[PDB]
């Protein structure tokens, strides 16, 4: 007997089983979230007062802890998929769980060494990734078809989300937001504003980069030829090069006379800001009445409490510099635009920009009944916009609805025709994992997956490699006629991540814990 | 036979969900209708409460199961959107869940059930809307009759000839003939002890519950006033941290008093410099709202003071008067003031209530306040509730114009049509819609039973009479049978029936989709 | 005091118990022995989940009160510090020797007779090992550079770094050469530092022959780079632990003013001292300023106006890295700054790495250096940590190859050759020792058998083939198929271990076995 001090220890038989049972426990969290017809999970914290219902697989994996140290590995891997890619979280988690689920049987029943399984999965992965490439078709030419493809992608990427209710509108809103870019793929150019009142179908796309805060106490409602100088500086009772002078008097009148001194020092600082030749001044910090009036008297339009996200968005639109220090009129970049106008959206104040610098920006304005509705709408747009944005660099797509998965498993089954003995079952096991996604999709939709998946496979096998699941009618349909497409890049990420994710736990057969603290 | 082994049993969670939710609905079911049975609850404090109000019961039932609690939120949504039917939306939910349970046992996947019920709900709404009796806001008498009906079930019905047009005019003062969504939170019902039920007023600016100034020198009334909303306290310097003042003689007391008074004087002078004529101070117990010393200065400045104004009153003031809050005397300036033609305190049967009229400010919004009067607390409390419900009735009529007969009539009309129409559908469509339609009859069935009538007889008569007759027929507890409920003036706004069909679908859809419960810690 | 609540083992039963305790340790780490070895999940005291197959890390994270197991950990520590290769093998082999000792004891061979026999068997094993050695540094320098890189490439194949290991192998080769003079051939490992950041891919890693700071400049408007300035004497660096301003406390000031005359002077003093301190930088003749502390606004403007780029809040080791690389000094104060203390370099610049905002500051000599830093990138923490540690292993390999040119082929081939030699000599003993000599050889066999088992190969067919080839055809080293190559015979596969490594592995494992076998009594008290 070794170790001690109450540490966890698991040996070959136990740690190996735990690695697989853990990964399965992870899959059980999200296997119900796959597809537009997926089922919901009710989550509740120890306080009981935060009870929520969601079908967002990423939220569930992040919200629900597991005590299995091998499960923690797969959950962390799924996190990376969700944060870095923006889609495929459920698909990778399922495929990882199913690849490892089959691996458990391969060891226990088929007498396959863990090393044999890993190499077999690597060979099968190459077959699957090649299958995606050969089946991948772009419409780089004929801009009409590319724009249509983005709409079809959008409707798919909005699936399972609250926006799936009105996807006909949001598919075009999201697509237009990306088409507007004609440029950078960085989503930081696209803003989402969450407004209460109205229905989700009433969301608008506005290319004018709408700001959630207005300017001025008593200043004009429209700025022409605006020159934008951003700030992150303290302007309140700023004692300039007179530090250490305190106000101690025996009357209120004398104190007010001394406060003038702070105004004189602030006046110099504000004057130095005006020396830049600006019309609009934005400060991340608050602006007290003194510097506020000093800006007004000099004709400078005052915005206060422009938080971090605001400043960064302004940098991508107006082209100004945050300039935390205003001791010299030079060494600063100044932004510009044609118009800044006070505008009401849904009886809520905003500013509207026009003529900004090399504008690639736009705003999507959401209209919702509840905060929870809008929060889900905001995230759903973010996920869809990411895939749609990435599509503008990788324009190839494949057919969804289980079609790509059947095509991949077809190639993998073909690979098993020319394979050494020990690795043969591992390659076939990889294919069996791939076909679990269309099985789960059918099951969640309330259809007989055994019939639909078996018939679908025979369709893709005997040519007709256009068919897939119709998860609304419960039959087999041509995905090109229905418009069910998924980004090539995303499918490469899903297969790649699922393959590596399995390998990480396939290489584990022992769990060693140090003394707990 | 041999079928799915069902080693993993997700149905066990859905069964627990349905069982818990249906138990809540059946508990509320027995209180449906004017003849329903009372519920008694012993609260966590040991108090005994008795009520037949579904929503009040649900809040005090203290439901534990995470999913069954959702039936309480359903009643909250009904209370927020319609303001009526709060018992019926849960009861229909329970019956529709029972339909889902039977459909699950029949081999229909929960996913199919949820979507099929939604489709049935879509048709149910269309059936409901087409059969209603349309109204118009231009017909003041019609609105009075609608309100008078809902008032006829209140404790003091003899004044319904007054409370009905008061609710009607209160809405019309802020909602013209062409309006979709009327937020009756802009109609403030303000109670004060004294006077009688009919002795009510509708005031444009505001009705407050508090007095102004009683001390000598107070202006007690101001015309052409600018009004500010104060959330700070006006009192001599009184810090919370350690402090001491030493006074060994009247000479030092004089000095100290001058320091306290000069502080308040400077505040009062700044308020005057802002040209503020009336101070409306939010209630707080932290420091004196306005100290007597400040009142002496403010009185000499001809500034009115109203103290101990409740948060809800302050929020209304910010909309009716066009004025803004001031967080601190430091920022007390003109830009935060409203306007009013007259600010006065009314002493009628000892009321002594401050009110504002003639705001005439661009920042004002269509608000109105109602003066509720009465000697006993039960009178002003019953009047407020009576007017609130009446306002909810009218609000419903604006959102979806029209009323349908009560007594379960729209549930028989919808169910009867759906059962016949469903026979033309294919596959699970017809089988599920038959269960959906049947679930609807829980309402006319329960109403019959709670009224003391033979359950089967009444429903049988309702089915036959609706096939040959029309929506107007239904259960009348006053006639103790099935009669022409329209002619008996038993009417509910369309919105109540429309919303109940929607909520029942949304709740059951939400419940059926839950296949597990997990903790997040 | 307090004789009770103690554990004790002694005698023949302790001999079985102690060996079984050693077996328990080997039964865990044996599974990671080989280029295809399996990984462990190592759970920290705080629940942190890490994955590794580094036997040295695993044994370090194994926290145990079994005193016999501790002796095995001590063995792995010695090998990790001395050679850095055999940290798993010395424990697995030592266990194999103890397993043989168990049977030998049970058959009636005294533990001392076992210890003596194993020692003599080890001498035979090394005597044969020498016959199979060859030189890498011998003959054409190009062959040394070729083999040196190839040795690094193989050593990297056991970790995640294997994906893009071509670049990391080059880093190990350049790193060991850059800190080593051709004539002396002594490598000081401390001259090769490891550093890395989260972001990018491991293929983006590179060796930087200068100093890298994970710090930004004192003022966003301050120049980001200084060049040699058209043939002038490079860049002069002022490295201090004090900011160039009148120091001010972060707690209490306690500065008493007795008069108005003092008050006015005191406010002026601070403003003037800001100027004087920066002026002293110009008097020193420095181009850039590197301080442990940051700068106040007035110092930043004064440094800006005088074109004196400055780096804020630079850590202790980072200050030393500059002082060492630039052949300068760290000067506690300002009055001592001059050409005799300021550091020299050829360029200081800020480097961006794609979308990574670290914006590290790099100081280059642009010539032969005394020290290098290995810069590692990767898409996550665990990726950087493992790829960075992979360099540590490769650096140890090339370190040993420079110091001792004699190498032998690995893959277990050396153990099979030594096993065969000891086995053949055992029959010549004709005495009691024959049992220990045969046992020693059988213990050696456990290494190529472990390499088989951890690769999914039959260890019995594998070992039979290994011994058969080295007897039927030629004693020449025959390896195993653990790497998935078309065939064995490492001569064409470039799987090579240093002689000093394999020599120490066998001798140290034997010494440890004796360390445990000679223990006839263990008394364990409590832990205060």
């Amino acid at each position: 007997q070794i170790f001690g001090d109450q540490v966890t220890e698991e040996r070959a038989e136990n740690a190996r089983l735990s690695a697989f049972v853990g990964a399965i426990a992870v899959g059980d969290l999200v296997k119900s979230t796959l597809g537009p017809k997926g089922m919901d999970k009710l989550l509740q914290s120890a306080s009981s007062n935060t009870c929520m219902v969601t079908n967002d697989g990423a939220t569930i994996l992040k919200s629900i802890p597991l005590d299995n140290p091998a499960a923690k590995v797969l959950v962390n891997i799924s996190k990376v998929q969700d944060d870095e890619v923006g889609d495929g979280t459920t698909s990778v988690t399922v495929l990882s769980a199913e690849l490892l689920r089959e691996a458990e049987k391969l060891i226990d029943q088929s007498k396959i060494h863990p090393q044999t399984i890993i190499e077999g999965y690597r060979l099968a992965s190459a077959a699957a990734l090649d299958a995606l490439t050969k089946a991948a078709v772009d419409n780089s030419h004929d801009k009409t078809m590319f724009r249509e493809d983005l709409i079809h992608i959008a409707k798919t990427t909005l699936s399972s989300k609250i926006l799936s209710q009105d996807k006909d509108h949001f598919a075009e809103l999201a697509t237009n937001a990306i088409l507007r870019l004609k440029g950078s793929t960085n989503l930081e150019h696209i803003q989402i504003i969450k407004i209460l009142g109205g229905k989700l179908s009433d969301s608008f796309l506005d290319e004018g980069f709408i700001l959630a805060k207005k300017f001025g106490n008593n200043q004009p409602k429209r700025i022409e030829n605006a020159k934008i100088l951003i700030a992150n500086t303290t302007l309140d009772t700023d004692k300039v090069k007179i530090f250490g002078t305190k106000f101690k008097v025996d009357s209120t009148a004398k104190l007010a006379q001394l406060e003038k001194a702070e105004r004189e020092k602030m006046k110099n600082k504000i004057a130095k800001i005006s020396k830049f030749g600006i019309n609009t001044f934005i400060n991340r910090q608050l602006i007290y009445d003194y510097p506020e009036q000093l800006f007004t008297d000099l004709g400078i339009n005052s915005i206060e409490h422009a938080d971090f996200e605001g400043v960064e968005r302004l940098a991508l639109v107006t082209g100004g510099e945050v300039v935390s220090t205003f001791d010299e009129p030079s060494k600063c970049k100044l932004g510009e635009c044609d118009v800044i106008e006070e505008i009401m959206l849904g009886e809520q104040p905003f500013l509207k920009f026009s003529g900004c610098k090399a504008g690639e920006a736009c705003t999507i304005v959401l209209r919702g009944a509840t905060d929870q509705t809008l929060d889900e709408a905001e995230r759903s747009l973010h996920d869809a916009l990411s895939v749609l944005s990435q599509t503008t660099k990788e324009t190839r797509t494949v057919l969804g609805g289980g079609c790509a998965e059947m095509v991949m498993s077809k190639a993998v089954d073909t690979e098993a025709q020319n394979i050494d003995g020990k690795k043969s079952l591992a390659v076939e096991a990889f294919a069996r994992a791939l076909r679990q996604l269309p099985t789960i999709l059918a099951d969640n939709a309330g259809f007989d997956s055994s019939e639909l998946v078996s018939k679908l496979r025979s369709s893709i096998y005997n040519g007709i490699s256009t068919s897939g699941l119709d998860l609304n009618n419960g039959t087999i349909a041509d995905m090109r006629q229905l418009g069910i497409v998924e980004s090539y890049k995303l499918k490469r990420a899903v297969v790649s991540s699922a393959s590596e994710a399995a390998e990480v736990l396939l290489r584990v057969d022992n769990i060693i814990r140090a003394r707990p603290r | 036979n041999a079928t799915f082994k069902n080693k993993e049993k997700p149905q066990e969670v859905r069964k627990a969900n349905i069982i818990a939710a249906r138990s809540v609905a059946d508990a509320i079911r027995t209180s449906l209708g004017p003849k329903g049975m009372d519920k008694m609850i012993k609260t966590s404090r040991g108090e005994i409460i008795i009520s037949n109000d579904g929503h009040t019961i649900l809040k005090q039932m203290a439901i534990l199961h995470p999913v069954a609690r959702m039936l309480v939120e359903v009643s909250a949504a009904q209370d927020s959107e319609a303001g009526d039917g709060t018992t019926s939306v849960v009861i229909l939910t329970g019956a529709l869940l029972g339909a889902a349970e039977r459909l699950l046992n029949k081999g229909i996947h929960p996913t199919i059930i949820a979507d099929s019920f939604q489709s049935a709900a879509k048709r149910s709404v269309d059936i409901l809307l087409e059969m209603c009796h349309k109204v118009s806001l231009s017909d003041r008498e019609q609105l009075v009759r609608a309100a008078s009906t809902s008032l006829s079930s209140k404790i003091v019905s003899q004044y319904s000839s007054f409370l009905a047009p008061l609710a009607v005019d209160s809405v019309l003062k802020i909602s013209d003939e062409n309006s979709k969504n009327v937020d009756l939170n802009d109609i403030r019902l303000v109670k004060k002890v004294g006077g009688t039920i009919d002795d009510t007023e509708m005031i444009d600016g505001v009705v407050l519950t508090q007095t102004a100034i009683k001390s000598a020198g107070g202006p007690t009334r101001k015309e052409k006033a600018k009004i500010g909303l104060i959330q700070f306290q006006i009192s001599p310097p009184k810090p919370d941290t350690e402090n001491n003042i030493i006074v060994n003689d009247y000479r030092q007391m004089d000095k100290i008093l001058k320091e306290e008074r000069a502080y308040l004087l400077n505040i009062c002078k700044k308020i005057k410099k802002a040209k503020c004529n009336v101070l409306l101070i939010q209630k707080s117990i932290l420091r004196d709202a306005v100290n007597d010393l400040a009142l002496h200065f403010l009185s000499k400045l001809n500034i009115m003071v109203v103290k101990d104004i409740e948060r809800e009153e302050i929020e209304f003031l910010s909309k009716g008067l066009g004025c803004k809050p001031i967080a601190d005397i430091e920022l007390f300036t003109e830009d935060r003031l409203g306007s009013a033609d007259l600010v006065e305190e009314i002493d009628s049967d000892g009321s002594k209530i401050v009110r504002v009229t003639g705001i005439r400010n661009n920042n004002a919004r269509p608000t109105v306040s109602v003066v509720i009067r009465g000697a006993n607390n039960m009178i002003i409390d019953e009047t407020e509730r009576s007017l609130h419900d009446a306002l909810c009735v009218i609000r419903c009529l604006v959102k979806e114009r029209g009323l349908i007969a009560g007594g379960g009539a729209p549930e028989i009309e919808i169910s009867r049509r759906l059962s016949k129409e469903a026979r033309s559908m294919e596959g699970v469509q017809a089988f599920i819609w038959q269960e959906f339609a049947s679930a609807l009859e829980v309402i006319p069935t329960t109403l019959a039973e709670n009224a003391g009538l033979n359950s089967i007889k009444v429903v049988t008569e309702l089915r036959s009479k609706h096939e040959n007759g029309e929506l107007n027929d239904g259960i009348s507890v006053r006639r103790s049978g099935t009669t022409n409920t329209y002619e008996e003036h038993i009417l509910q706004p369309v919105l109540v029936s429309t919303s109940a069909i929607t909520l029942a679908s949304e709740c059951v859809k939400s419940i059926l989709r839950i296949d597990d419960i997990a903790f997040s810690r | 005091k307090d004789q009770g609540n103690k554990k004790r083992q002694h005698g023949l039963e302790a001999k079985k118990s102690h060996i079984l305790a050693a077996r328990s340790v080997a039964s865990i780490i044996k599974t990671s022995l080989g280029p295809r070895g399996l990984d462990k999940i190592l759970i920290s005291p705080d629940g942190e989940i890490t994955i590794t197959n580094d036997g040295a890390t695993i044994l370090s994270q194994m926290e145990l009160d079994n005193e016999i197991a501790k002796l095995l950990v001590q063995l792995s520590k010695s090998q990790d510090d001395e050679i850095g290769d055999g940290t798993t093998g010395v424990v697995v082999l030592a266990s194999a020797l103890l397993d043989q000792a168990l049977e030998l004891i049970q058959k009636g061979i005294h533990p001392i007779k076992i210890a003596n026999g194993f020692d003599e068997a080890a001498k035979l094993a090394i005597s044969k090992l020498e016959e199979t050695c060859d030189d890498i540094s011998a003959s054409n320098d190009e062959l040394f550079r070729d083999f040196l890189l190839r040795a690094a490439k193989t050593s990297l194949g056991s970790k995640i770094v294997s994906k893009d290991h071509d670049r990391f192998a080059e880093m190990a080769v350049e790193a060991v050469i850059n800190v080593m003079d051709k004539d002396r051939k002594d490598v000081d490992f401390d001259l090769i530092k490891m550093q890395g950041r989260v972001g990018g891919s491991i293929s983006d890693s590179k060796l930087i022959n200068g100093v890298i700071l994970d710090k930004d400049f004192s003022h966003p408007q301050m120049p980001k780079c200084v060049l040699p300035k058209e043939g002038s004497d490079g860049v002069k660096l002022a490295i201090l632990t004090c900011p160039f301003e009148p120091p001010k406390p972060k707690t209490k000031h306690k500065l008493d003013i007795s008069s108005v005359e003092e008050y006015q002077k005191l406010q002026t003093y601070e403003q003037d001292k800001f100027k004087e301190m920066i002026d002293d930088v110009k008097k020193a003749g420095a181009d850039v300023v590197i301080c442990q502390w940051g700068f106040d606004d007035e110092a930043n403007h004064l440094l800006l106006q005088n074109d004196l780029p400055a780096v804020r809040w630079v850590g202790g080791q980072e200050l030393e890295h500059i002082a060492i690389s630039t052949n300068g000094r760290i000067v506690p104060r300002f009055q001592d700054l001059s050409k005799d203390k300021l550091g020299t370099c050829s360029r200081i610049y800020e480097q961006e790495f794609g979308t990574t905002k670290d914006r590290m500051l790099i100081i280059e000599q642009s010539k032969e250096t005394k020290t290098v830093t290995c810069f590692v990138r990767g898409s996550n923490k665990m990726i950087v940590d493992e790829a960075e540690r992979a360099l540590h292993d490769s650096l140890c390999v090339v370190r040993n190859l420079v110091k001792d040119s004699r190498v032998v082929y690995g893959g277990g081939a050396a153990e099979v050759t030594m096993s065969l030699a000891v086995s053949e000599e055992a029959d010549k003993q004709r005495g009691i020792d024959q049992y220990a000599f045969r046992g020693f050889a059988q213990a050696l066999d456990t290494i190529p058998m472990t390499l088989a088992e951890n690769s999914g190969l039959d260890p019995i067919g594998t070992l039979s083939t290994l011994k058969s080839k080295q007897l039927k055809e030629k004693i020449s080293n025959i390896g195993v198929d653990c790497l998935g190559y078309g065939s064995n015979d490492m001569k064409e596969l470039f799987v090579v271990d240093p002689f000093i490594g394999k020599k120490q592995q066998i001798l140290l494992a034997t010494q440890l076995c004796r360390m445990i076998l000679k223990i006839d009594n263990v008394i364990i008290s409590g832990k205060d």
